[PDB]
């Protein structure tokens, strides 16, 4: 179909080591991962035994609905039994609703890993909450979200497939009205060179386009974003473990879908071994508009040895020359977060968080990766989604 | 130029635009559809020379497929939507050599008779009901109810049955959409859903226009309900802190010999600011034929703030006070469209300059107050005299030594304290004449409901 080309699968091998390297006993243990890594056929299986022991030990009451819906699954694949966890998001689930149909699209991102994650242990029971999902996803009326999109795609796809036997004619046809509305919404998004949406939000994508029923009008080029994904690698795009485990599925053409289905114990293959600069000034502007009566405009100026400093060097080094660009860092599936500037802290239940951006188009990538250059004006604006 | 129509679907340009029509035209449509089924006209645009008789300019619609016809349409008024008995629709628009606009854009589609609920109600009784009810009302459904009536009344409507789908969080499945007119446009009653008996609803003049939507799963009962034409009475005593109101028939032009009256009074101790989206009537030196007179007050004896006539459109009225009463009439003979109001109530700048007592609320209370406020209130004691505080509701956000959100207090120019969290704070006293408030709240909530307090003199 568009499987990739076996010249390139050394290329894909490549960083699903990459990625079970990050496993370690002090990294934050990642379902999305261990799914990834059991989706895929695991090479070190000392990793995997260990982020599974992880998962399995983890407190269920620090777990957000997705974090629960993604462990559930990640135990799933590693032929663990959750049972507990499954009871008790269950129970979250039934008590579940949105806020508002101009409330944010990404808002429906973690939903839809509950209600996948659910299907899967129990359709028949997951029903309703599909339903009260779906009528309320399609009601919603923010900026699509690809991400988003492509992850509801999955948790609808499943139910779609599962209509008990007997139920009224009008579940699937719910569900099904959602699929196509969102496929359309996607395939408007893959660009004239193979990416949907954008990189990062592209393997869940490929996902959701290669499982939904009803394919998009304009049909999807598949064997071009394949190949687009494929170079992209070449060139150092996906060093980020999380990032790893969004696309690893789809190129070893697998999905979400398939977590019910994966083996245990194949006993896989050892992938061979495959063996000046004047430090630069970027501008870095700080700026709070929203919290209390006590706000910010501060800009500044820094240097950071060569490019290859990431983002949060500048962070770090202003932090260092100037008392007023302190900050506060905490770690996440993704990576680390900037949490507070200056003692403006993100906060849940204002939705609130710092954004960062190039002078005035927002960052796409963490601190800790994105590489600023000579003489780039990056602000960072406290603001809601 | 002229055309005719079968596409299901289409639209429907003036030669001039999106600007602007030519003078002297003669210009004709027809609009024909498949059978057993109807025809939906859209209306974004319109622009027209205006003319009682509605003769110089003017567009007029016939009903084809039957004797009568829908009627002229000169100026800006003409109802949103339209819908045909029949499959078949005339179309004539007719001009004259001096006066031009923008023209009309105008949308339109098809539209089964089956599927086809809509049902205009008169005669003072309220037979009226959702689809099947008591039976389980169907899926994807929609349905209209529009009801007129005696020009001299207002609506008011009672609920006996009413049990529908329930809200998912602020999402509706299945709702009641009651607006304030006879358009789809018209101001916003209410809308209703799940399983209590809405209120009573009351007009605010002889039309009132109903929409029950249906959506593709779960069905219940539905409704039933009555109403009373009796009153004579029209317009009302508004009470949100901010809103939106409608000279009657609006945008149609008004009924005559009418006196309309609207009292605005919500949250205590801030002043209520008007302005229109849209303003005409007739044109009269000094004025006086057909005008409306806003009053700095709860009634006529108050003040007169202004009174307005003509096609021109005004200046944002800030009342000076707590209450503001807006009264209407109109002569016999001669109507232009009407006026749409928003009105938001007010809080930067204020005096209450005499009043031996009174209340101080953060404009929604006790609804949760609004972010990016600046806030001043100056309450003034006649004479020699002072004010006594005491508080009843407190409810800010907190600490950070009352930096995120609060208020404060002057006796005259002296600071007698900065205030937050949810303690309440002390009686107290000024010393002066003056006595300021201030309340600075930023951008974000859990919701805190605001504030309230008495005062002296
Ligand atoms: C919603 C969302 C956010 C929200 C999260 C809302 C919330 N607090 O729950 C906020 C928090 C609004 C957010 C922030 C940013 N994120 Co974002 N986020 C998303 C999105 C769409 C949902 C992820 C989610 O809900 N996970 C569900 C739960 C079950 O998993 P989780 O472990 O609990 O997920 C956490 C992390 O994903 C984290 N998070 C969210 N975004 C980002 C970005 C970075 C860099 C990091 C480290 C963490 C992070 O918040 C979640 C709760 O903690 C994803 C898309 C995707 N495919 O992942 C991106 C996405 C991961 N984030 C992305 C980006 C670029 C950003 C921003 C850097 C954009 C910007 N200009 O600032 C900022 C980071 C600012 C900072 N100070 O660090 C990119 C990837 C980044 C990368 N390095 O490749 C993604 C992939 C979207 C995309 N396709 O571009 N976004
Ligand atoms: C850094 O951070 C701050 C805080 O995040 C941002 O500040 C806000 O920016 C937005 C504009 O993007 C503003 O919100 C919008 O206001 C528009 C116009 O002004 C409104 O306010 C007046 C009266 O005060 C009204 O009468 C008027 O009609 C408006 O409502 C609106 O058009 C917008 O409505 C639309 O947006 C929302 C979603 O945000 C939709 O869901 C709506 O349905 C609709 O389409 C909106 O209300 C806001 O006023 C700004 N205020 C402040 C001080 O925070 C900066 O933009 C940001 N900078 C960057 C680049 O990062
Ligand atoms: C639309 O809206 C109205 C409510 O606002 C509802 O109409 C009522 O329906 C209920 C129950 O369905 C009726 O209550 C019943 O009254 C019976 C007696 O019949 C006559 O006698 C009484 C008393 O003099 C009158 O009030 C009544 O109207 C009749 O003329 C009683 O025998 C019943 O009461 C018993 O029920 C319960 C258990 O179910 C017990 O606990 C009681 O104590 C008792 O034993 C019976 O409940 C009521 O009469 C109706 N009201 C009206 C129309 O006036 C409709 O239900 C609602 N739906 C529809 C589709 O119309
Ligand atoms: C409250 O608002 C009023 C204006 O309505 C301010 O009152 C005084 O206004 C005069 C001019 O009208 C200025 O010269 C003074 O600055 C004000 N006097 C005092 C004693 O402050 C008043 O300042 C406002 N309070 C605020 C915003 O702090
Ligand atoms: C870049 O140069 C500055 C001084 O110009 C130096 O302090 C800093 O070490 C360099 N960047 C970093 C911290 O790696
Ligand atoms: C407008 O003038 C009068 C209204 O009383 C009516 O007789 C006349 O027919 C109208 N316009 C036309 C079509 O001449
Ligand atoms: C509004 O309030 C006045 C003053 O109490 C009252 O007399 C009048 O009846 C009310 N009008 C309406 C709409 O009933
Ligand atoms: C308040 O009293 C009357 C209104 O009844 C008003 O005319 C007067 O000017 C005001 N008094 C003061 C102190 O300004
Ligand atoms: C106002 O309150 C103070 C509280 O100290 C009290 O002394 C005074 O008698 C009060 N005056 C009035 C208006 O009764
Ligand atoms: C109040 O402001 C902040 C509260 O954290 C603090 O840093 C500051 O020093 C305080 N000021 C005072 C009370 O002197
Ligand atoms: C209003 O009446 C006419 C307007 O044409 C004008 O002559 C007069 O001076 C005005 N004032 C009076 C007397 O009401
Ligand atoms: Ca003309
Ligand atoms: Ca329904
Ligand atoms: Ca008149
Ligand atoms: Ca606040």
């Amino acid at each position: 179909s568009c499987s990739v080309p076996s010249a390139q699968e050394p290329l894909v091998n490549g960083i699903q080591v990459l990625m079970e390297n990050s496993v370690t006993s002090s990294a934050y243990p990642n379902p999305s991962i261990l799914i990834a890594m059991n989706l895929a056929g695991a090479y070190n299986l000392k990793a995997q035994k260990l982020l599974t022991y992880q998962l399995m030990s983890s407190d269920n009451n620090d777990l957000t609905i997705g974090h629960l819906g993604l462990t559930i699954m990640a135990l799933t694949s590693s032929c663990r039994d959750p049972g507990d966890k499954v009871s008790i998001l269950q129970r979250q689930m039934e008590n579940w609703a949105p806020s508002s149909p101009n409330a944010e699209a990404s808002a429906f991102y973690g939903p839809s890993l509950a209600i996948l994650a659910l299907c899967q242990k129990n359709s028949e029971a997951t029903l309703p909450i599909a339903v009260r999902f779906a009528k309320t996803l399609l009601a919603n009326s923010s900026p699509f979200n690809v991400d988003t999109g492509a992850m509801a795609t999955l948790a609808l796809t499943c139910m779609y497939n599962k209509i008990p036997v007997g139920s009224e004619e009008g579940y699937r046809s719910l569900f099904g009205q959602v699929l196509k509305d969102i496929v359309e919404k996607i395939s408007m998004k893959i660009k004239d060179n193979g990416i949907i949406g954008d990189i990062y939000s592209t393997g869940l994508a490929m996902q959701a386009l290669s499982v939904t029923p009803e394919p998009s009008k304009k049909e999807w080029n598949c064997k071009k974003t394949t190949d687009m994904i494929l170079n992209e690698i070449k060139q150092g795009k996906f060093h980020n473990p999380m990032s790893i485990a969004q696309i690893l599925p789809s190129l070893k053409g697998k999905t979400y879908l398939d977590v019910p289905q994966v083996t245990c114990s194949p006993d896989h293959e050892v992938q061979p071994t495959l063996p000046s600069a004047s430090n630069i000034t970027v501008i870095y502007t700080i700026n709070n508009q929203l919290r209390g009566v006590e706000l910010l405009f501060n800009e500044t100026i820094n240097v950071s040895v060569k490019s290859g400093s990431v983002l949060l060097v500048v962070l770090e080094e202003a932090q260092r020359k100037n008392p007023m660009f302190k900050f506060e860092t905490t770690m996440t599936s993704w990576g680390l977060v900037v949490s507070s500037i200056n003692n403006i802290a993100e906060n849940v239940n204002h939705k609130t968080y710092w954004q960062f951006l190039s002078g005035v188009t927002p960052l796409n990538e963490g601190v800790a990766d994105y590489i600023p250059f000579n003489h780039e004006h990056i602000t960072a604006n406290f603001t809601q989604y | 130029c002229g055309e005719i129509l079968t596409e299901s679907t289409g639209t429907i340009q003036s030669p001039g635009h999106p600007n602007v029509y030519p003078h002297g035209i003669n210009c004709t449509w027809h609009i024909l559809v498949q059978p057993n089924h109807l025809i939906h006209l859209m209306f974004e645009t319109f622009h027209l020379e205006f003319h009682y008789n509605c003769t110089n300019d003017y567009l007029e619609v016939y009903d084809t497929d039957s004797e009568t016809s829908l009627g002229r349409y000169c100026g800006k008024s003409i109802p949103p939507s339209l819908t045909s008995s029949g499959n078949s629709l005339m179309l004539v628009f007719v001009t004259d050599s001096d006066l031009a606009y923008e023209g009309f854009l105008i949308n339109y589609e098809a539209i089964s008779a089956a599927t086809a609920c809509l049902q205009d109600y008169t005669d003072d009784l309220g037979t009226f009901t959702s689809p099947n009810f008591p039976n389980n009302y169907p899926n994807n459904w929609e349905c209209i109810y529009r009801i007129t009536v005696r020009t001299g009344q207002l609506i008011a409507v009672h609920f006996t049955n009413f049990s529908l789908e329930e809200a998912i969080g602020n999402y509706y499945t299945d709702f009641l959409e009651i607006r304030d007119g006879g358009y789809e446009k018209s101001p916003l009653l209410g809308i209703f859903y799940g399983s209590n008996l809405p209120p009573t609803i009351i007009s605010h003049s002889n039309k009132l226009w109903l929409k029950f939507k249906s959506d593709q799963i779960d069905t219940r009962s539905g409704f039933s309900a009555y109403w009373d034409g009796s009153s004579t009475g029209c317009g009302g005593n508004l009470t949100t802190s901010s809103g939106t109101f409608i000279s009657p028939n609006y945008p149609m032009p008004y009924y005559h010999s009418s006196e309309c009256y609207w009292w605005l009074k919500s949250s205590h101790g801030s002043a209520f600011e008007l302005e229109f989206k849209d303003f005409h009537l007739e044109h009269h030196p000094n004025c006086t034929l057909d005008y409306l007179a806003v009053y700095d007050g709860p009634s006529s004896n108050s003040h007169l703030l202004t009174q307005l006539c003509g096609d021109e459109k005004p200046p944002l009225i800030r009342s000076s006070g707590d209450s503001m009463f807006i009264k209407l009439r109109t002569d016999e003979g001669q109507q232009g469209r009407g006026f749409k109001a928003e009105y938001r109530q007010t809080c930067e700048n204020v005096v209450i300059v005499n009043q031996t007592y009174g209340i101080l609320e953060s404009i929604g209370y006790p609804n949760p107050y609004s972010e990016n406020q600046h806030c001043n209130w100056t309450i003034r004691a006649t004479t020699g005299n002072t004010v006594n505080y005491t508080f009843l509701a407190f409810d800010l956000e907190h600490h950070i030594n009352c930096s995120t959100d609060y208020l404060e207090l002057y006796d005259g120019p002296r600071q007698m304290g900065r205030y937050c969290g949810v303690d309440l704070p002390p009686p107290g006293s000024t010393t002066s004449s003056k006595l300021q408030v201030l309340l600075l709240t930023d951008g974000v909530g859990r919701r805190e409901k605001g504030f309230q307090m008495q005062w002296f003199v």
